[PDB]
């Protein structure tokens, strides 16, 4: 997966070059998001105060006579986006 | 039952 | 430790005394005397920094030190001191207006620093006993002076064991965050080597009080503050320049809430230098934005160097001096950067020969100032370079006159390159 | 703080007479009593798509009147300010841009009540249902003044967890946007340990429950964007992070129609009242046709507010068309949709007047003899040019320690700063040797 | 936050005017996009046949 | 006290001033003069209404600021609601999400609406008691004439448990889809009976219907989300099946109308685009204006009149405006000063016409509320000609502005 | 082997100690006046010091400077980064053209980094305590080190670790039995697997096999990266972590691709800058070659010698066929090379000569045997002849066409007849626009 | 295919009960064009995986 990124791939073992081709004084110089936000806490508590000016509710419901199969699709797809990437977005709650 | 101790004293340096 | 000495390396400062008396060659800078006075008073304004959004214009003919004067005030700022220097051909951007990248670069050199007074817990642990049954358990902080002990709490011992501090280590505890930080390992941080042991990096233990209270300093630009504000992707500073943020109350807040901050006491301001060197790039539309750009509270000063004379302004076909229309270039102050004559560009010469290492001869000095006296200064200067490697090449210790007469035969300036270009040459 | 601390108004008289010298201004009193008619209007709230058109060469105090505007307006207005080059935005389009200036620089103050729960809370039990996920959550809040135990939504208890609270800590709740805050700690537990990583905060006071009243102000554009890009909750749609992510690119159907509606139907309900600001628009001169025209149905609109222009060229090619010219870079189309306003040239007299406001204004105790050649400095070069060498002068007086600025001292300044003209003259002699 | 959400009132014939179930075509045939990552070479080249 | 919508440019024009037969009057419903271009407009008003034939244009040409949008804005108020009037300016077509022919074929779309109707039947009335067994339970609604109660699902006993479980709450119930929605804590009480059948109608265009019926979340309608909508399935299969509804007593066609204001800012392209766009039988009709007389086209050195290439002018029908005399210039001036609260003397009136017609119209248009603000600072009651003569003196128009350059500026 | 390319033949600038130029040594012909000037260059790039300098070759079209400029980098090695591009890579339609120059700029910039490891592997035996008296009251007796036996293709040995280690194989869920790694600067223990040496009759478990853990149970090896700034700039600006959403966007193309100067300066540099002066890296800075430069714009050349005077920037090598010719970007700015006098005066020139009819013609010969062709001497004088006449390009062109004709007649050797036939076959740039000229 | 696909509640507890042969067989002549299977396979279509971020 990592193509061209100076951080070696996912290596079993040292039984293989890509354990000994790659550094870990390396890998220590590129820095995640993850990284990135544990880094930034100590501003992003106090320079982060931009209130918008109006909050809207959800998008937009519909007033409609709909097909009985349309809203049960888009639950089923709401739960499941919610289940899939709700638990990574939990570190930008500080931020939220 | 299952109480741990994790622990690390200063040897006398 | 290595980054090599460009071609502005050599110059630390501007060579100027208490009373902005600009010296023949001190601190690197040489000659130029009226352009280097009025760069260091405007460098005095600066350091002051009670009045904002001021241009200045540095003009001149090429290679007379106008780049030199700025990166020559940029090291007498300093840090802690926002200088941005940026070329005009550096706003035309692809994602972003020019506008939008000239509110960037003004708002990328206003400094605003939060100074907070949080105490923490400085030692050397010397103990980290735990029981767990929630798991509760001590630690016995040591400094020179003296030793105490601490109940850790539910929170403490999950950083503690997060970070993984053991006995020996010198760590300060934020005591308002609970931020752990080991800084390193002390004497006794030996842990009696008998197993798959690496390192044995020791430091003296901390020393002072066990529980001080130190100042921290929290320095962000307006332009990181409306980045990480513009949306929840709070990374835009480092992740990539994919920027856009609308002048709604985004950047009106920034400036309201930092005006609060000012008033109250929590930071106040501390304003910067914007270098923009060959201005002659930017086009109308970004002349007619900063004409209004530079009368806002919030506009750091700036200083724009100029090559050209009478000359049309780009996007249009108006004849202007310096390429900038009358309209912006009646706010700016302009200094005019005189040529340097045979003994200052001789002297030039010798400094960057003695910044670059290079021992040249009497005679080596007095060909090479007739060289740049007949050609550019900045030729004269790269024949330095290229003529020590001749001499090294053959064993020498000091660059004679005829090595830098092979390496003139040998390269070529503009002049001797078009009187040279006499066939078509695929024109 | 320079180039505008000075002006604070019009400095107009009870019968709207421009004073001689009042305000931070002096000279310009034709402009500035008419002006005041601007300032009359706006203030009116009766008129929509009116425009005005400072008209005048480069330092004739043009940009000074349209802050002076602001100032006797207050902050109780939207003023917005705008360059004409804001509209080659590479995200929107060329009249997006425009329009959502237009309707940015109109104002709204609404007086909204909005609910709150808060205390230590002392437990939360959260209510099992098979659907099998959480049905219900009972929190018991207590505060200084009394305690109570309340239901609340799994949203909120999902909040809750995220906030990674616990059981006698102290939290902000609030049910109209529903975002949970935790405080700390309760003060009471602080003695538990000597030290954590945990943020103490004493009891809250007052009723648990508390409903209070803000007399908030947005502009129609805060809504319209609101609207556009909404955030919301109780859903995931923080996918907007990378749904698109650029300005909106609005759209007529709801910029007129819904938003419109809804603030209407909170206007006459008495929750709310229209303030229509101002929409100051320096440096029009660099506007496409395209810009222009769409001018035309902006202002001939029964929305838009009053408009301001301001005019520096005098007969130059219009940008866009590249073949036609018009007076001040303007169509004439647009240009009869507007109420020129001149601003004369100033006068050496008036000119020694605004270069010892400006003086004065910065912290500046200059001499007058250096005043007065001020005065020639700025007769033989540009006002604006005369007005900035002050603040040198005075760093060069602090430097030779004297008290207050000489001669000399502005002579040294002049000397080593040019004019604009000084530098067109020195690279017409050296014409052939500045490329 | 504005308590009037602005609720799309559009028609209700509208919701949904492609679906027809006895008036569509089998592009199942044609699906070439899902068997890149759903069927192997081996399965169509040397099984199947 | 003061709403979104203001006193503007043309809020005096309430419509057409025609009788029954098409014949103008002098001044009516805020229209004045202007017969001729008054009476041809009409006539595409009235074939509008009629629908039969799809594709026209008529455009309106003569001098500038004679009343040539003042027309269009009549056009759109004699239309009235419940058809669709979609203006817009000739740049409004030129974005960056979308071509300019894409811009040019969704604004042909939006002018274009559809009638459907529909039954419904609607509840309204005051809640009075919930029950919820941890599920199923029941409800109590009550109106000023009778109360009721209902066995609750599932879905509508959470939707109500949502809300404040005890009685206040005046909720409505779609016995279609469920949504409820409080109107207050019982605002009053509803009268009748509780539950009626409704009926309801909509006019929706189809540039929404393919808006709706382009993607999952289709109703990107709220920011401008069609980028590019696909004509091989999307719009293609929306007119089959809008063809398909029709004749059959399912919907009916409503053609609107296009106001395409300063035309000469289109291109040759947008131009090309509709010498077909105008040809087809969902085209609606539309109207355009112009001020240039024989210019450039946008895009080439060609010199053609109205900016507009001959191909497409062939294809629609012109109409010459006459410049407004001095009757014609003070009753305008009258009926602006009746749509504003000012009011101004005869000599007041006599001045303002010579003053709006040596210039021009639309700087004495202007002047009145100057005058009528700078008399109201002297502590007067009308505008005099003396407050006329002071704001002639403060405010300069285009004339006067471009005359007094006798000082060279930026350039 | 590899394809031939039109500049295999090229290995050296083929220059003496005492910085003369050789009669034709390695694969270069002639050009001593140009050749001793990159070599001076050359010389400059090995002293990694007195950096940000450009040097400028000039000339007619295909003389030498390709091959010369790429044959510098032979010179100094693989070792050393040397990132060529030519002017047309600028204009994108993603990023801009003053950031895609900065990108060059610092990707031809290296940096290479050391690093020593200590690694364990074996297939563990047996794991047991070492008890020890109660460092507190008598609740019980603790333990000091865990005993671990690591049986490889070499031999068995027993080693101690901390109880540390012991918590995290518990935590690791391992059994005695099983294949791991250890490392002991880092503590970190990796779980491979199961041992070939057990591998089961049926079981279909995949877990990448562990063969027999051949070598001892201790190996230190060192490895040595080679990192360039524009990889660590990418990873920054789009980095591959895990489950964190922020990067969860990989699945977008994500244009706006341009980097930022805060990071650039605080973030990146001062982790070389830490490296370089604590021991474990060292800067290799590079060449960045540009080719055709003429093609880039003003503003491009304005960026160019705003960066160019940068003390981080690498040596750059510039190469130009036109003469005085416009400035791109400009509407009417003539100007020596296409190149702005500005830029002219900062960057050193080198006229790249003209060739001889013997010069071509030892050019011929080296090309022909690069590319394995038999000509004989007659040919190849009918190849100088004809040469002489038309440009190098089209002359020394005519070597593997004519080499197919041969074979297909049944030869081994380029004869003259065939050559003559292959220059009539096919025409050359002049002789193509005179038949132009000659129709309408 | 399998796409099943609820209409709603019959109206005897909605949408009316089906009124003819459960088992519809019938011939599809309908026309297609080229330029739709290549818009088929532009884009996948499903979901289960991050995929459903594609739609
Ligand atoms: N007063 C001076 N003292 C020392 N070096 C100078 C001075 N003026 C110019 N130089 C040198 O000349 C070289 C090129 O001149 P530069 O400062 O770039 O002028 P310009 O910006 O007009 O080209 C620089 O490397 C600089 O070090
Ligand atoms: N009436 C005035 N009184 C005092 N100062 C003035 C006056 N008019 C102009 N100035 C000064 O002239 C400077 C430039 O005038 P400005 O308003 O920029 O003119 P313009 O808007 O035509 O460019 C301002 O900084 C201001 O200090
Ligand atoms: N016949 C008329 N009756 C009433 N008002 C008119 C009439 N003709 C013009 N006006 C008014 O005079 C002004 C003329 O401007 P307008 O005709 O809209 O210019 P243009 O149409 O060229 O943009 C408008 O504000 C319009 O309301
Ligand atoms: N001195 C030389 N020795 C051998 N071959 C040469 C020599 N000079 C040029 N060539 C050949 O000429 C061909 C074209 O040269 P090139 O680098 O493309 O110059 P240009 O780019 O100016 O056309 C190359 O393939 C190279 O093999």
């Amino acid at each position: 997966q990592p193509v061209a990124s100076p951080i070696g791939p996912r290596s079993p073992g040292p039984s293989h070059p890509t354990f000994w081709t790659y550094t870990e004084a390396a890998h220590r110089a590129v820095l995640f998001p993850q990284q990135r936000l544990d880094q930034l806490s100590e501003i992003i508590e106090r320079f982060i105060f931009v209130m918008p000016p109006v909050e809207a509710p959800p998008p937009s419901l519909h007033a409609c006579h709909p097909p009985p199969w349309l809203a049960p699709r888009q639950a089923a797809f709401q739960e499941q986006l919610a289940s899939e990437l709700w638990p990574r977005a939990r570190p930008l709650h500080r931020i939220v | 039952g299952p109480i741990i101790t994790y622990h690390s004293v200063t040897v006398p340096r | 430790r290595i980054e090599r000495i460009g071609a502005h390396s050599h110059i630390r400062g501007l060579g100027l005394d208490d009373a902005l008396e600009p010296r023949q060659a001190s601190q690197g800078m040489v000659g130029q005397l009226a352009a280097r006075r009025a760069a260091g008073v405007v460098l005095e304004m600066i350091r002051e920094g009670k009045i904002a959004g001021r241009a200045v214009l540095i003009a001149g003919q090429p290679g007379t030190g106008k780049t030199a004067i700025a990166m020559g005030m940029a090291q007498a700022l300093g840090p802690d001191t926002p200088f941005t220097a940026i070329a005009g051909s550096e706003i035309f951007s692809l994602e972003m207006s020019k506008t939008e990248a000239l509110t960037q670069a003004f708002r990328r050199s206003i400094g605003v620093r939060i100074k907070e007074e949080t105490e923490i817990i400085e030692g050397e642990v010397v103990e980290i006993q735990i029981d767990r049954p929630s798991k509760v358990g001590k630690l016995t902080l040591k400094t020179t002076e003296m030793e105490t002990i601490y109940d850790l709490g539910t929170k403490m011992i999950e950083s503690l064991t997060k970070d993984k501090v053991q006995a020996g280590d010198v760590i300060t505890i934020d005591k308002a965050t609970g931020k752990i930080s080991k800084l390193g390992r002390s004497f006794t941080r030996a842990r009696d080597y008998d197993a798959m042991g690496s390192q044995t990096k020791f430091v003296q233990c901390p020393d002072g009080e066990l529980q001080k209270r130190k100042e921290v300093v929290h320095t962000v630009s307006l332009h990181e503050i409306d980045v990480i504000n513009s949306r929840t992707q709070g990374f835009l500073a480092l992740f990539s320049g994919d920027t856009g943020e609308i002048k709604s109350e985004v950047r009106e807040q920034i400036n309201a809430k930092v005006a609060e901050w000012r008033e109250e006491g929590k930071a106040e301001i501390i304003p910067g230098v914007l270098f923009i060197d060959e201005v002659h790039m930017l086009d109308i539309e970004s002349f007619s934005f900063l004409n209004r750009a530079l009368e806002s509270d919030m506009a750091p000063v700036l200083i724009m160097a100029t090559n050209r004379g009478i000359t049309r302004i780009r996007g249009t076909s108006y004849q202007s001096p310096h390429g900038i229309p009358i309209d912006l270039l009646d706010r700016l102050l302009i200094v005019s950067t005189t040529p340097y004559s045979e003994k200052d560009t001789k002297q030039i010469l010798r400094i960057r020969c003695e910044e670059e290492d290079v021992e040249m001869s009497e005679d080596a000095y007095t060909v090479l100032t007739r060289i740049g006296l007949e050609t550019s200064l900045r030729y004269a200067i790269q024949l330095i370079t290229a003529a020590s490697l001749v001499c090294r090449k053959r064993k020498g210790t000091e660059v004679q006159v005829d090595d830098i007469k092979r390496v003139y035969s040998l390269f070529l300036d503009e002049s001797r390159s078009t009187q040279y270009m006499k066939e078509y040459q695929d024109a | 703080i320079a180039s505008h601390s000075h002006v604070k108004g019009l400095g107009l008289d009870e019968s709207g007479l421009a004073k001689q010298a009042a305000s931070g201004l002096v000279g310009q009193e034709n402009a500035r009593e008419a002006c005041g008619v601007i300032v009359e209007l706006i203030k009116s709230k009766k008129m929509a798509g009116r425009a005005v058109l400072l008209a005048g060469p480069p330092g004739t105090g043009k940009t000074a009147l349209a802050l002076a505007i602001a100032q006797e307006l207050g902050s109780k207005v939207p003023f917005c300010p705008m360059v004409g080059s804001e509209v080659y935005s590479t995200e929107i389009k060329k009249t997006e841009v425009l329009m959502e200036n237009f309707r940015r620089a109109i104002g709204l103050r609404i007086k909204e009540t909005k609910e709150v729960y808060e205390g230590e809370v002392t437990e939360l039990t959260p209510c099992e249902t098979e659907n099998k996920t959480i049905s219900h959550v009972i929190i018991g809040l207590k505060t200084a003044k009394g305690t109570k135990q309340l239901k609340l939504d799994p949203s909120i208890f999902e909040s809750l967890q995220k906030e990674r609270v616990e059981a006698g800590d102290v939290i902000y709740i609030e049910a109209n946007s529903g975002a949970v805050k935790r405080q700390g700690r309760c003060d009471t537990y602080a003695t538990e340990f000597d030290l954590e990583a945990e943020e103490y905060v004493p009891l809250p006071k007052g009723d648990v429950h508390k409903k209070k009243e803000i007399i908030q102000d947005v502009t129609l554009h805060d809504l319209d964007v609101a609207n556009a890009r909404p955030q919301g909750g109780q859903d995931i749609l923080s996918m907007m992070g990378q749904l698109m992510k650029p300005k909106k690119t609005e759209i007529t159907d709801k910029l007129r129609g819904e938003i419109n509606k809804v603030v209407n139907k909170y206007i006459d309900q008495g929750i709310a009242e229209l303030v229509p600001g101002v929409l100051f628009v320096d440096e029009v001169h660099m506007l496409d046709i395209e810009c222009f025209t769409y001018l035309h149905r902006a202002l001939e609109s029964s929305i838009a507010p009053i408009v301001i222009f301001a005019s520096n060229r005098g007969n130059c090619v219009i940008r866009g068309t590249e073949d036609i010219t018009s007076p001040h870079g303007i169509p004439l189309d647009l240009l009869d949709r507007v109420m020129i306003i001149r601003t004369m040239l100033y006068t050496p007299q008036e000119m020694k007047q605004i270069i010892k406001i400006r003086a004065q204004t910065e912290g500046i105790n200059i001499s007058e003899e250096a005043l007065n050649h001020l005065g020639e400095i700025g007769t033989k070069t540009t006002l604006r040019y005369s007005v900035q060498l002050l603040t040198p002068a005075n760093l060069l007086a602090k430097i030779n320690g004297k008290d207050s600025i000489e001669k000399e001292h502005v002579e040294e300044i002049s000397e080593l700063f040019y004019d604009a003209k000084s530098s067109a003259k020195i690279l017409a002699d050296q014409q052939d040797k500045y490329m | 936050i504005t308590p009037g959400i602005c609720f799309s009132t559009a028609s209700l014939v509208l919701r949904a005017t492609d679906v027809h179930p006895l008036q569509r075509i089998d592009m199942g045939r044609f699906d070439l996009i899902g068997l890149e990552g759903r069927v192997s070479r081996y399965e169509a080249d040397t099984f199947l046949p």
